[PDB]
């Protein structure tokens, strides 16, 4: 259990996903032509997880770059660490999927998905033991979205048994592209409850927030969001890409977060939230990242309750004000986790801090409350297809209604199914 | 003499057993390469430390060991490591993918498919015994190979050496040193289909272990190094009694007959004393009457329960050091008069007391002081049954809604073998509970 | 803020320690079955005591003390004075009591028969003290206060529980005259308040009728006979060294003979405190056995004596 | 308080004390972990048809 394949999808896919190389070669000390020049051992026991060795002492990015459209693709080759990506993993078509689902699922998307796969099988058949897959991908536009889906679709038929995992960037009119973001994502959603382990809700509602209020951006830009996504990738990917005592991995991320199989969207957090000099105390850690204000997904964790939480601990502290911290809200707020789940809170610290920061903490959460956001989805869906607007985009590619209600029910089932375990 | 095979299973499983061998070659004179100077029979021997090695030409003395881990990181340790020259390659077995603290992928899944290599290298061990006694099997409840793989090879030891004795070392689930949130579902799985297969189960509370390492030694987050170092001293004291010359409990049968009365209530509660600081500048060294009293102190135990609320069916005190049995009879008396150890009506208020006079050995810059004189107790009292009831209700709270079940039943497993492995851990409660009060 | 559980709902006593403990800004009460409490109320019949001390970060203090049932039974106190050395077969303050299983005047109980003829069989007290005017049978009952630390803790005020009948010799079928209770007994409160006088107007009537104290006829034997039990089974109960705490409220049952010699009746694992007096001791209760482990931002007489020998 | 069966020998000695008197077949094994196996593989067929659709 070791390699991971990396793919990136569509515009915010492959943005948030050149972000992710960019800070963990930096963490990992690859420099942009793709040769280490670090100092501890440390960052290259486990670098075999996220990176191939190739020949001159190279590191590869275990990275596909999909797109549509080839603008975006350019870009991330022009960009800081574009020289990195081994270029026969740069697959791409040239309409574009136009913010349309059905585009990306099932017209312009199924001609492309094959010669995907086949990157994909590449990368799977020199790896000594593949635990699985990580996807970045926004909910809220055509290629992310539709043709992501589609994708994680196809790696699930010919890799039943390998763990699924997306940073999955959800839609809000606060950061709109456009009126049809509501269909896109829940036609997604419903993908990402079927085959998914693991999912991080990456809100973009969340992230502008955090810019906004508690960061005085008054015009946050998509650098701005995405500084907050790549500090969180960063975070939570930390325990699979150093070592250790807990030597993690994706299935027993996936074992130990996920109690019901659908109920696997994860609530991330960060702290402390930058865009400094003072380092921040164990105890201001522990209350920030516990905080609504400090998590990437617009839900208030005081309207649910945790299922189970993972909390990682970056630089140098005591575990023991770590374990004393921790347990110290688990006793003081023990409404606001569940009793029929033991020991639910897993904490783990590694000495090696993010760029910049002396310590920070990365909280990852199933929490009832992550429903909030799915509810939201809903209601913005509701408004559009009681009057069937936009759907001629959807019907025009072959789509039904059908589908849109099938879409719709599902996700209603995934609110209710989380509703059910915050009042047992 | 008669041989006896130890079987490490898991992580904690091979780290305890790295510290028990580790323990075992300081004791009996064994160095790093396996050469033990002081052993005159070249090639062999009857002597009573060939129990647990077998000793080639060359003059190499070899564990009885197999360790077995689905995954490979924590045994390659062990290959790579300062004890390497000691063991077999043979004898130290991985898999790729472990079993992701998921009892089911490691009886079930990833188990079927490696059983039959196993059970190859432990008849292998078999082949070298003249009389093989059986088997010391350590593993924790709480891992899936642990849980599962430990399972899945008592079944198949018990069809292939039905005559032979089998005993585990357990280590107990603690949320203090937890590796995952199933751990309880693990823990009453594997002791359901453990329970027939098992002759007597030595269980360690890892919350006990880590109280006794914060407490007596003053670490303020003890690691897993320090808690084998300790429970290693713990092995060594149960075992002696195979590795040297005496006359209690010399062979595995002497363990069941002396302990274990009522079969299916077979898990001695083990207390140790005494446990002293080495950094502790001014230590007084603790007597006799000291240490014996020390053995009735739940803070020393290995589970930590209430002795005085529940009943002995048997008592054993195993004494290594400065100790002669007035010293020992004196205590006896003074304690009776001072505590509350009732026994059960057809059992006799008896000890059986054995005695080695050679001090425990401790590791060079280890955490444990040397001492003059220690104590390790096993009583098999129905108090124990308190680290029964503690992780079934734990089960209970998961299980009423079904949380994480599927990860079982996606590898084959039933929802039934959870209500089956419940109830007789219920039943267990109950047998514990008639002969209790 | 501290954290408790209730499980013990007729619990009147625990119900005033529940709402006091609320009322002060430092403790929230949690659901009966959250196992991240500090302080547990348990249930009267099969408390979970196994699973108490292992929660870590968690200090956890229990409101009764795991085995304390042999003091309390009927059918286990006998046993428990007839086998104890400190309390031996010929202890001269609990009436001869026997064991048999399912003036030579005897009573039996665990429904009460009172003959030469006819569980636990006892010597009953043909001659005891009748307060006058009256000629009137009572019993005294203590709320006693056992800590974590094992300090045996006397509340000031007891109460008599009083019959209204005179006693009769001739006549033992009769029960409102020989057996005073209190439900029995609701001429209910014809001479003082629902059959129940204090220690301050019992003082008074022993000084005027018997021109001694309370503190010097009765309340001595009493300090000496809740020592004597307590610290008899304080090496099987204690928590100290435990990986849990215990604190219980025990109330003691006393009757008083014509040559004012106090007799052991029953000891009370569950007692319900006298309707006036709950405020003073249920914060009593909170003040020494709960905010002593707990500290937050004398109404007891404290027992302890070692003569030496 | 009687102290009976002493053995003494260089090493130490050993002695009782006493205060007062008073599994399935090869067959059956590999029947049930194929059960499991057939669970197993079903789970996964209706994956696949499930896929396929
Ligand atoms: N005392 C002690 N406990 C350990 C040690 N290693 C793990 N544990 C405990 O064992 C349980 C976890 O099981 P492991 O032995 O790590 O798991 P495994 O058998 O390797 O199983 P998988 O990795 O799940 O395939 C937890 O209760 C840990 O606290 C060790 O070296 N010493
Ligand atoms: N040996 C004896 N001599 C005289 N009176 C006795 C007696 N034994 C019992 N009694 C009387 O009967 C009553 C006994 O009540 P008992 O203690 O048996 O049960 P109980 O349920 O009332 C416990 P509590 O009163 O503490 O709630 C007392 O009021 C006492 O006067
Ligand atoms: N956080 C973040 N969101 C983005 C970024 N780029 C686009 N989005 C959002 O993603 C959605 C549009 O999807 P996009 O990735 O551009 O569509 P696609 O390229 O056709 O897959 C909208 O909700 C946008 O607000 C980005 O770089 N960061
Ligand atoms: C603390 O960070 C992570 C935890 C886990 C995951 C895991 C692994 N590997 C272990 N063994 O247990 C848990 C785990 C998660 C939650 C809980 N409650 C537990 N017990 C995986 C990863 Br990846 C972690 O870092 C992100
Ligand atoms: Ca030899
Ligand atoms: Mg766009
Ligand atoms: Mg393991």
């Amino acid at each position: 259990m070791r390699e991971i394949v990396h793919i990136q999808a569509g515009q915010c896919g492959n943005q948030i996903g050149a972000k992710f190389w960019e800070v963990i070669s930096d963490e990992h000390g690859i420099d942009p032509t793709g040769s280490y020049h670090g100092d501890s051992d440390l960052q290259l026991e486990r670098i075999n997880v996220y990176y191939n060795e190739a020949t001159g002492n190279k590191y590869v990015p275990r990275a596909i770059l999909v797109d549509l459209e080839p603008g975006t693709m350019d870009s991330v080759r022009s960009g800081p660490f574009g020289q990195i990506f081994r270029p026969d993993n740069f697959v791409f078509g040239q309409s574009g999927a136009g913010n349309n689902w059905a585009k990306g699922h099932y017209t312009e998307g199924a001609e492309l998905v094959d010669s995907v796969l086949d990157v994909v099988r590449k990368e799977s058949e020199s790896c000594d033991c593949l635990q699985g897959f990580q996807l970045t991908h926004s909910l809220g536009g055509g290629t992310g979205s539709g043709m992501g889906t589609l994708l994680i679709s196809k790696i699930r038929e010919e890799y039943p048994d390998r763990i699924m995992n997306t940073f999955s960037v959800m839609p809000s009119p606060k950061v709109s592209d456009t009126v049809v973001e509501p269909y896109n994502a829940t036609l997604s959603v419903h993908q990402l409850v079927e085959n998914t382990d693991e999912t991080y809700c990456i809100d973009n509602e969340a992230l502008y927030d955090i810019c906004f209020r508690t960061l005085k951006l008054t015009t946050p830009t998509y650098g701005d969001l995405n500084h907050l996504v790549s500090a969180t990738m960063s975070g939570v990917t930390t325990c699979l890409r150093f070592p250790g005592q807990l030597n993690a991995d994706l299935r027993k991320l996936a074992v130990n977060m996920v109690p019901f199989p659908r109920l696997h969207f994860f609530m991330p957090g960060f702290a402390p939230l930058t865009s400094q000099y003072r380092a921040l105390t164990v105890p201001e850690l522990t209350q920030q990242m516990f905080d609504s204000k400090n998590m990437m997904a617009a839900c208030d964790p005081r309207h649910g309750r945790y299922l189970t939480v993972a909390a990682i601990f970056r630089g140098r502290m005591s575990m023991k004000e770590v374990d004393e911290q921790m347990l110290n809200v688990q006793n003081k707020n023990s409404s606001y986790f569940v009793e029929w789940i033991p020991n639910n809170v897993k904490t783990a610290v590694c000495d090696i801090p993010p760029r910049g920061l002396k310590m920070s903490a990365t909280f990852i959460g199933n929490s009832t409350a992550i429903q909030e956001l799915f509810k939201r989805i809903s209601e913005q869906f509701t408004a559009m297809f009681r009057r069937k607007a936009f759907l001629h985009w959807y019907t025009g590619e072959g789509m039904d209604e059908m589908e849109f209600t099938e879409a719709e029910s599902n996700m209603n089932d995934l609110v209710s199914e989380y509703q059910q375990y915050q009042d047992a | 003499m008669r041989e006896c095979i130890s079987i490490h299973v898991g992580q904690a499983g091979v780290q305890i057993g790295n510290a028990c061998w580790e323990l075992y070659c300081l004791e009996h004179g064994i160095q790093p390469d396996g050469q033990m100077p002081s052993d005159k029979t070249i090639g062999g021997g009857d002597d009573s430390f060939n129990t647990f090695f077998s000793e080639t030409g060359a003059g190499k003395h070899v564990p009885r060991a197999v360790f077995v881990d689905l995954e490979p990181t924590v045994i390659d340790e062990v290959r790579t490591g300062t004890y390497r020259q000691l063991f077999h390659p043979e004898q130290l077995i991985t898999g790729k993918e472990d079993a992701a603290n998921n009892y089911a992928r490691g009886h079930y899944t990833i188990g079927k498919e490696i059983i039959d290599l196993v059970l190859d290298r432990i008849r292998k061990l078999a082949d070298q015994c003249t009389g093989l006694q059986g088997f010391l099997v350590f593993h924790s409840f709480g891992g899936g190979t642990g849980s599962g793989f430990t399972s899945l090879l008592m079944e198949r030891l018990s069809v292939d050496y039905g005559k032979k004795s089998k005993l585990e070392f357990s280590i107990y689930p603690a949320p203090q040193v937890s590796t995952a949130v199933v751990e309880p579902y693990n823990s009453i799985l594997t002791t359901h289909t453990t329970l027939e297969h098992s002759d007597c189960a030595f269980m360690v509370d890892n919350e006990a272990i880590y109280d006794i390492c914060r407490r007596n030694l003053d670490i303020e987050r003890p690691t897993y190094t320090n808690l084998n170092r300790l429970i290693s001293q713990i092995v060594s004291s149960i075992t002696a009694s195979l590795r040297f010359d005496g006359a209690l409990n010399v062979d595995l049968t002497e363990f069941q007959t002396n302990l274990v009365p009522y079969p299916r209530i077979h898990f001695p509660l083990a207390t140790y004393a005494p446990v002293i600081s080495a950094e502790k500048a001014y230590h007084e060294q603790l007597s006799v009457a000291e240490i014996t009293n020390a053995c009735f102190e739940p803070a020393n135990q290995m589970v930590k329960c209430d002795p005085r609320h529940g009943k002995y069916m048997a008592c054993c005190l195993l004494y290594r050091g400065d100790v002669v049995p007035k010293d020992v009879n004196a205590a006896i008396a003074t304690i009776k008069t001072k505590r509350s150890i009732q026994f059960v009506d057809w059992c006799p208020t008896g000890f059986k007391v054995g005695i080695n006079y050679q001090p425990p050995t401790v590791v060079p810059g280890g955490d444990l002081a040397k001492v003059q004189r220690a104590v390790c107790m096993l009583s098999n009292t129905t108090a124990i049954a308190e680290a029964w009831a503690r992780l079934d209700h734990k089960f209970d709270l998961m299980y009423a809604k079904r949380a994480f079940v599927h990860w079982y039943v996606g590898e084959g497993m039933e929802e039934g073998e959870f209500s089956e492995a419940r109830e007789d851990m219920a039943a267990l409660e109950k047998d514990y509970e008639e002969v209790g009060v | 803020m501290y954290t408790f559980v209730v499980r013990d709902e007729n619990s009147s006593v625990y119900a005033e320690v529940s709402r006091l403990l609320l009322a002060t800004g430092q403790w929230k009460r949690l659901r009966k079955d959250n196992p991240r409490f500090n302080l547990m109320l348990g249930e009267r019949n099969r408390l979970p005591f196994g699973r108490l001390g292992h929660e870590p970060g968690l200090v956890q203090l229990v409101n009764y003390y795991r085995g304390a049932d042999k003091l309390c039974r009927k059918a286990s106190l006998v046993k428990l004075i007839k086998t104890s050395p400190e309390l031996s077969e010929s202890c001269t303050w609990f009436p001869e009591s026997y064991v048999i299983y399912p003036g030579n005047v005897w009573i039996a109980k665990s429904g009460i028969l009172i003959s030469s003829e006819a569980h636990v069989i006892q010597k009953y007290l043909e001659k005891p003290l009748l307060l006058e005017p009256g000629h009137r049978k009572f019993d005294i009952r203590s709320w006693v206060l056992v800590d974590h630390l094992y300090n045996i803790y006397l509340y000031r005020e007891g109460v008599l529980r009083t019959s209204s009948e005179p006693y009769n010799s001739a006549n033992f079928q009769d029960k409102t005259c020989h057996l005073t209770n209190h439900c029995i007994q609701k001429n209910y409160g014809r001479y003082e308040e629902g059959n129940e006088m204090f220690f301050e107007e019992f003082n008074q009537y022993l000084m005027d009728a018997l021109n001694t104290t309370l503190e010097n006829s009765i309340l001595l034997q009493i300090k000496h006979i809740i020592r004597s039990c307590l610290m008899c089974i304080e090496p099987a109960i204690s928590t100290k060294h435990l990986h849990y705490q215990s604190f219980q409220l025990f109330g003691f049952d006393f009757m008083v003979d014509e040559e004012l010699k106090v007799w052991l009746i029953e000891v009370n694992g569950a007692p319900a405190c006298a309707q006036k007096l709950y405020a003073e001791l249920c914060q009593g209760i909170v003040d020494v056995a709960i905010s002593s482990v707990f500290p937050l931002a004398s109404i007891f007489i404290k027992l302890h004596h070692h003569h030496h020998h | 308080m009687e102290v009976i069966e002493l053995n003494k020998c260089t090493s130490g000695q050993s002695f009782e004390v006493i205060l007062k008197p008073p599994d399935p077949s090869l067959e059956e094994i590999q029947k049930k972990l194929e059960a499991a196996e057939e669970r197993r593989k079903y789970q996964e067929a209706e994956l696949l048809k499930h896929l396929a659709e």
